[PDB]
């Protein structure tokens, strides 16, 4: 009979996750506060990692890599793609990106304006896109947008923003891809079969970045701010089966060949990236945690890595199979219980 | 060097006093007339703690036996290690306490207890580093239990700062036919939580529903319950008899958490009486001695939680595999272990079994279920307080009804006392 | 050359210390009965091992060293072990009744009555000293004497020899080889009167000791004899470089230099390689560079916890045996490249390094096999901060009920000396995170 | 890699090597603190044996 505790009330994900160990009947869950556990499904922010691992005679598990905030932040990911050899600051998946700091407060505002008067210069496409992990701001003029960092208090980040993004028909509507990468104590990187694009159903119109509603691909902005909400796909996502077919009709190829080599590209070579110091090979304690990338396709059929979120949620279509995917390869093979996987190895 | 005067009161206090000596002398190497015999010099490494060294290598037990009638003491005396105690520690009255509590504690017993006291005085004069003091009693009885408790409040008078250790025996209508028992129980309950530091609570009810239910014993008799409670005497205080890491105050600084919550449940296995064979598993060890047919209290553990718990093993067995199961009952039950008190649930190993055991496990536990056996006796007690019956038999001893309502107050307090920390 | 004495406290602090001094004698070759026959200046002499060792017109080279227990069972092992002539009587003391694990016992009730006794033992020795450097402090967290009377110790002593440094050996408890439960008030107790006074204290947790003897030298259920003899080792490869000829770490004053930049910031974190064991047929000799490695997986640390997420403020290489500084050199820069090691910015991106050319020494009988080279890392990471995190939770969870106080009370302690020393462990983590976290 | 200040000797060598560059109470006091805390313990005690006095 093993154990855990629910540190986060709010994980939709470990919600279900939680709720399908105790319908094992051999997982017993204890107050949060109660240290003999086997699993911690635990907080967002401040988990206590120091804690773990010093219980003697149980073998525990985290849901969560410690460090693993260094790829899930806007500002984190900027610094860890220039600064590591390993993606070099020549990445060529990864938006031209600069760290801003409001003049309230290293910063590279004067390094950022530099590349912005070369394009201004060089009649070449100068959209760029202001915006933080805390409000985002695209406009074509500089001045703009450290105006609008600096009414500001935080970090922002200020990257290339993708003028000509792969337009799905009808509707001449721009679109995201969430893939869910699940990594085990092992530190096997697993592939969720099945994504999601997160597309607008908004004409993209490129003479007006105002309108942020055909731009935004975000859920929230487009069942909101969006009028033609649903109007084409449900809930303004489409899943993998549909979006291979487009192409196949519409640009005779496959999402495995045009797209997801990339994205399986992109993953493993973030996750690789930073495994020296995030990995619990050697650790007192085991550790594994589902990621959300988001990708960016252009009309080239290049992919683009826009962030990488640490604790992020699933479609509402796929949380069940997902979740069981969790227990099978992240919990129970820890823990073993008295396919035709769902995941996709990321061999290296 | 850190000496134990014993002190037995009563009959229930003498023979359960007896019995204990009987085991350990056994286990000690010393024979009926206090000569060593053994073969391991561990009988001898920790002796001083129960026993005195004569002239001759002659030990005897450093104990005083207290009796308000002789009936009891002459049949130590008869006994089979009778010839081991000192003489001079013999004390005894004439008259008897007639299951009166008041008789001991205020008129029968205050007649006597000065000379007790002189001889534990000379005990204790002769101890390079005394620990404290344990005593054998019953509750339900006249002098063990009211003489008991006054010879408590007055030793507490003068050694203050040494620890008092009491093996209590709990009265169960299952046992005694002597109405006056809860009246005799409650009094005694009110001093115990006020002037000792540890009190074992061998409760007669658990005794006889572990004779008649588990062992199969279809007449119990108190021989029956006394080799439990011999069992669990040895098994409780081991850390102290052989060299093991231990001390009184040790003991007490890490089973008691809150002074008034000093009520332990022993537990014993495997649970004999007066055919075993087959070898007793380490996981057989620790599954009965924490199940509750195994505890001695009479109480559901399942109905409380445990602040405390300390295990001992004895014999030569898997030192490894006693923290597999231990932590192992823990992580599968931690819903009945206190989550604010870190590490709570500690084990030492013993090399010297018991007699005629492979090996064997004892069970201290410091739970807030034992309020179970406290409610048991308030709810008899009252059923004849609220009536006044049977009074005159202490009012005419001087005693004023005040004096109950006190009583009953302290001991219904203790009750909700260890009802707030099992939430 | 410059005296140093050691004083050990409690059970803890006593047994470790007769595991260092039976180590000592072995490295320097000194004899159970105190004669040194390769000291050919009989009777004295000012060489490096006399700063742990005084010597008698005999030849004896007696050690350096205050045995304090307040009850008497484990000093009298010492007066009558193997070692037993190296001791003379006024070396070690004893009391009679101990501070049943209870801080403030030890402290107030018991301390009080032997504090002025234990400083006049200790006075004896300083006498013999020509140039007193300061003290080594062996004691352990958990026990009633040893946070008890050594924090009481460490104030008299800072009022009596104001401008000597003084080091700490300090065993962090662990619930794996403990059975008092109220180890988390002492140890906090004690860190709190104690901080000021301590000018750098080397933690050892016995849960890391535990682990390096079930898993490095496959010992089922350890004993106190199996954690006591890697302890000395430890120590041995700390304390070498006041005993031998060298030019780093060559007096106490020089630790806190190279450790300490912050006074409070003053528990460098300790990891050992290689741990082998004598039963094994025959084992590869490792090199410079995988002992090197070894000191940056946790599984080496005299404390478990990440540095990764930590930050260094001094880091220093102890080697012994055949090591020469230009693999040294190789095995850093592999090191780097593959490691994350991530510095303060007000400090330098660099490493002490201190080589010894006689390899470690392995006591008879015991259970480490004999290498042909050691290292030992001092690092001052902030990593460590995680052990004040474990200590300062499972404080609040007893304190909350105010369970176990009233032992404390009983002994004339306020209630306010939790509190207070709660606050001040709260203001350390809070320290500790100023430096290492953005 | 930079190496400096080597030392040389018989029993070994030491030297330093940088990577990058960087960016009480008084006698009296104690005694009155214990003395203090005995004076808590000899009232409580004196109210213990005033309770058994009574
Ligand atoms: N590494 C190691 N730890 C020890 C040793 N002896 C005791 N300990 C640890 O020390 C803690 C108990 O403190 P002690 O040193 O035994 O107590 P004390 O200093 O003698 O003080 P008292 O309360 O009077 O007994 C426990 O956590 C033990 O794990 C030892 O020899 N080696
Ligand atoms: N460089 C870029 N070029 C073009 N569009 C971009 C872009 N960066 C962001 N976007 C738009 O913004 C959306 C992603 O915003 P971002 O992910 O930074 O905010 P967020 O983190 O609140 C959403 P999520 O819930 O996925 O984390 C995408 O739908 C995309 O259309
Ligand atoms: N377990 C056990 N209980 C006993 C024994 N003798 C008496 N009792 C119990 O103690 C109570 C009687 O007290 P008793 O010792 O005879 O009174 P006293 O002699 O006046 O102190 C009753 O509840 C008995 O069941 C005994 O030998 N063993
Ligand atoms: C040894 N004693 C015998 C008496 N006793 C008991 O049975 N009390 C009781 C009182 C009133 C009532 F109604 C029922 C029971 C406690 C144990
Ligand atoms: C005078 N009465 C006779 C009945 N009686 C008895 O049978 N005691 C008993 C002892 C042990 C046991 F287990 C059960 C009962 C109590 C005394
Ligand atoms: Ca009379
Ligand atoms: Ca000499
Ligand atoms: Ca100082
Ligand atoms: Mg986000
Ligand atoms: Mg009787
Ligand atoms: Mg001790």
């Amino acid at each position: 009979m093993y154990t855990f505790v629910v540190r986060d009330e709010n994980s939709s994900v470990y919600a279900e996750v939680s709720r399908l160990l105790l319908a094992t009947g051999q997982w017993k869950r204890l107050r949060k506060d109660n240290p003999r556990f086997n699993l911690m499904l635990g907080e967002r922010n401040r988990l206590p990692f120091g804690r773990l691992g010093h219980e003697p005679g149980l073998v525990q598990l985290v849901n969560y890599y410690r460090g693993a905030d260094k790829l899930c932040r806007k500002a984190s990911l900027v610094k860890l793609i220039k600064t590591s050899p390993e993606l070099s600051e020549s990445c060529t998946w990864f938006p031209e990106s600069y760290v801003i700091y409001p003049t309230n407060l290293t910063d590279e505002r004067e390094v950022f304006l530099a590349a912005y008067n070369r394009r201004r210069e060089g009649r070449e496409g100068n959209v760029w896109i202001a915006k933080s992990s805390a409000g985002i701001l695209i406009s074509s003029e500089a001045s703009e947008l450290l105006d609008f960092i600096d009414e500001q208090g935080q970090v922002h980040v200020i990257q290339k923003y993708l003028e000509k993004p792969l337009l799905l028909e009808p509707g001449h509507r721009k679109f995201d891809i969430r893939s869910w990468v699940l990594v085990d104590h092992l530190y096997n990187i697993y592939l969720y079969r099945e994504g999601v694009l997160r597309t607008s159903s908004e004409p993209y119109n490129s003479a007006n970045f105002q309108d942020k509603t055909c731009h935004l691909t975000n859920h929230c902005i487009q069942k909101e701010y969006s009028k033609n909400y649903g109007r084409y796909e449900e809930g303004n996502e489409m899943f993998f089966e549909e979006f291979n077919q487009y192409l196949m009709d519409a640009l005779n190829t496959t999402l495995e060949n045009s797209i997801l080599l990339q994205i399986k590209h992109i993953i493993r070579s973030c996750l690789m990236c930073i495994e020296p110091a995030i990995s619990t090979k050697h650790l007192h304690y085991q550790s594994f945690q589902l990621f959300g990338f988001d990708f960016m396709v252009d009309e080239e059929l290049k992919v683009w890595l826009i962030e990488v979120n640490g604790a992020p949620a699933c479609a509402q279509k796929l949380y069940a199979e997902l979740c069981q995917g969790i227990v099978d390869v992240a919990i129970s093979s820890v823990f073993p219980l008295a396919p035709t996987s769902i995941f996709i190895k990321l061999h290296h | 060097m850190r000496e134990i005067v014993h002190i037995q009161a009563g009959q229930c206090g003498n023979q359960i006093g007896a019995k204990f000596w009987e085991v350990i002398s056994d286990e000690h190497g010393i024979d009926p007339t206090g000569s060593y015999h053994g073969d391991s010099d561990l009988q001898l490494e920790r002796i001083n703690v129960y026993y005195n060294e004569a002239t001759g290598n002659k030990y005897v037990p450093r104990a005083i036996l207290v009796d308000l009638e002789p009936g009891t003491m002459d049949s130590v005396r008869s006994g089979p290690f009778g010839q081991i105690f000192r003489p001079d520690n013999f004390v005894f009255g004439q008259s008897g306490a007639g299951n009166n509590w008041a008789k001991g504690h205020y008129t029968e017993g205050a007649e006597l207890v000065d000379s007790v006291l002189d001889v534990v005085r000379k005990e204790s004069e002769s101890c390079d580093c005394l620990q404290g003091f344990q005593l054998t009693h019953s509750l339900g009885g006249g002098t063990g239990s009211g003489m008991g408790t006054l010879l408590i409040s007055k030793i507490r008078e003068e050694y203050p700062d040494r620890i008092m250790n009491t093996f209590s025996v709990m009265p169960s209508p299952k046992v005694s036919d002597t109405v006056v028992e809860p009246y005799n129980a409650t009094l005694s309950v009110h001093q115990l939580v006020e002037n000792t530091d540890e009190t074992y609570c061998i409760d007669n009810e658990a005794l006889y529903d572990i004779c008649f239910r588990t062992l199969k014993l279809t007449t119990p008799t108190y021989g029956d319950l006394n080799h439990l409670v011999s069992a669990t005497m040895s098994g409780v205080t081991t850390c102290l008899r052989f060299p093991g890491q231990a001390d009184l105050r040790k003991l007490a600084v890490n089973m008691v958490p809150f002074p008034r919550l000093h009520f332990f449940m022993p537990g014993f296995a495997p649970l004999t009486s007066r055919q075993q064979y087959r070898a007793l598993t380490v996981p057989e060890l620790t599954q009965q001695m924490f199940d509750s047919k195994n505890m001695m209290a009479a109480c559901d553990p399942r109905h409380g939680r445990y602040l405390t718990v300390a295990a001992i093993f004895r014999g030569r067995m898997s030192m490894k595999e006693v923290d597999e199961q231990m932590l192992n009952v823990q992580n599968k039950n931690s819903s009945y272990f206190v989550e604010w008190i870190p590490n709570n649930v500690k084990t030492a190993v013993c090399d010297i079994p018991p007699r005629g055991l492979k090996m064997s496990a004892t069970f201290i536990g410091n739970s807030t279920a034992i309020q179970e056996l406290f409610k048991r006796i308030s709810e008899q007690f009252t059923a004849m307080f609220r009536r006044k019956a049977f009074l005159h038999w202490y009012t005419g001893e001087g005693m004023d009804e005040m004096e109950f309502t006190e009583a009953e107050s302290n001991m219904n307090d203790l009750v909700s006392e260890y009802q707030q920390y099992q939430d | 050359m410059r005296e140093c004495i050691s004083i050990h406290v409690g059970q803890a602090g006593v047994q470790i210390g007769n595991a260092c001094w039976e180590l000592y004698c072995l490295e320097h070759g000194i004899q159970p009965d105190g004669q040194m026959p390769s000291d050919k200046t009989i009777g004295g002499g000012d060489d490096s091992f006399n700063t742990f060792f005084s010597e008698t017109g005999a030849g004896k080279h007696v050690p350096r060293a205050v045995f304090v227990d307040l009850e008497p069972t484990v000093i009298d092992e010492v007066r009558t072990g193997t070692y037993r002539q190296l001791f003379h009587p006024e070396q070690l003391i004893t009391g009679k009744e101990d501070a049943a694990n209870n801080y403030a016992r030890g402290h107030y009730t018991i301390g009080k009555e032997i504090i002025d006794l234990v400083l006049d033992r200790i006075r004896k020795l300083a006498d013999q000293c020509t140039g007193l450097q300061g003290f080594l402090v062996f004691h352990s967290f958990g026990g009633g004497t040893g946070s008890g009377f050594t924090s009481l110790l460490m104030e008299r002593l800072s009022v009596d020899y104001g401008k000597k440094s003084k080091l700490e050996f300090s065993i962090y408890p662990a619930p794996q080889v403990s059975t008092a439960v109220v180890e988390p008030y002492n140890s906090i107790l004690t860190t709190h009167t104690t901080l000021e006074h301590s000018d750098c204290a080397f933690m050892v947790d016995n849960e890391a000791i535990y682990d390096i003897c079930r898993r490095n030298l496959d010992i089922e259920r350890p004993t106190y004899t199996n954690l006591n003899r890697l302890i000395s080792q430890i120590v041995s490869s700390i304390t070498a470089s006041l005993r031998f000829d060298g030019a780093l770490n060559v007096d106490l004053t020089e630790f806190q230099t190279n450790l300490v930049p912050y006074p409070r910031i003053h528990f460098p974190l300790a990891t050992y390689a290689p741990v082998i064991s004598a039963e094994k047929a025959y084992h590869e000799q490792l090199s410079v560079a995988e002992i090197t490695n070894a000191c940056f997986e946790p599984a080496n640390q005299m404390v478990k916890c990440d540095p990764r997420h930590g930050k260094y403020m001094a880091c220093c290489l102890l080697y012994r045996g055949d090591v020469v500084p230009k693999d040294v050199n190789a095995a850093i820069a592999t090191i780097k490249t593959k490691r994350s090691i991530q510095f303060v910015d007000w400090c330098p991106t660099g490493f002490k390094v201190g080589i010894n050319y006689q390899p470690p020494t392995v006591v008879p009988g015991g259970d480490l096999a004999k290498v042909q080279r050691a290292v030992c890392m001092l690092s001052n990471t902030t990593a460590i901060a995680e052990a004040w995190a474990r200590l300062d939770h499972k404080f609040d969870l007893m304190y909350a009920k105010r369970a176990f106080v009233h032992w404390y009370v009983g002994e004339g302690m306020e209630e306010g000396e939790f509190s207070e020393a709660r606050e001040d462990m709260a203001a350390l983590e809070k320290d500790y995170e100023e430096v290492g976290v953005d | 890699m930079e190496v400096i200040e080597l030392n040389k000797c018989t029993s070994g060598q030491s030297f330093e090597v940088i990577l990058k560059p960087p960016s009480d109470p008084s006698l009296e006091e104690i005694q009155k603190k214990l003395e203090a805390a005995e004076e808590r313990r000899k009232y409580q005690e004196a109210e213990l044996l005033k309770h058994l006095a009574e």
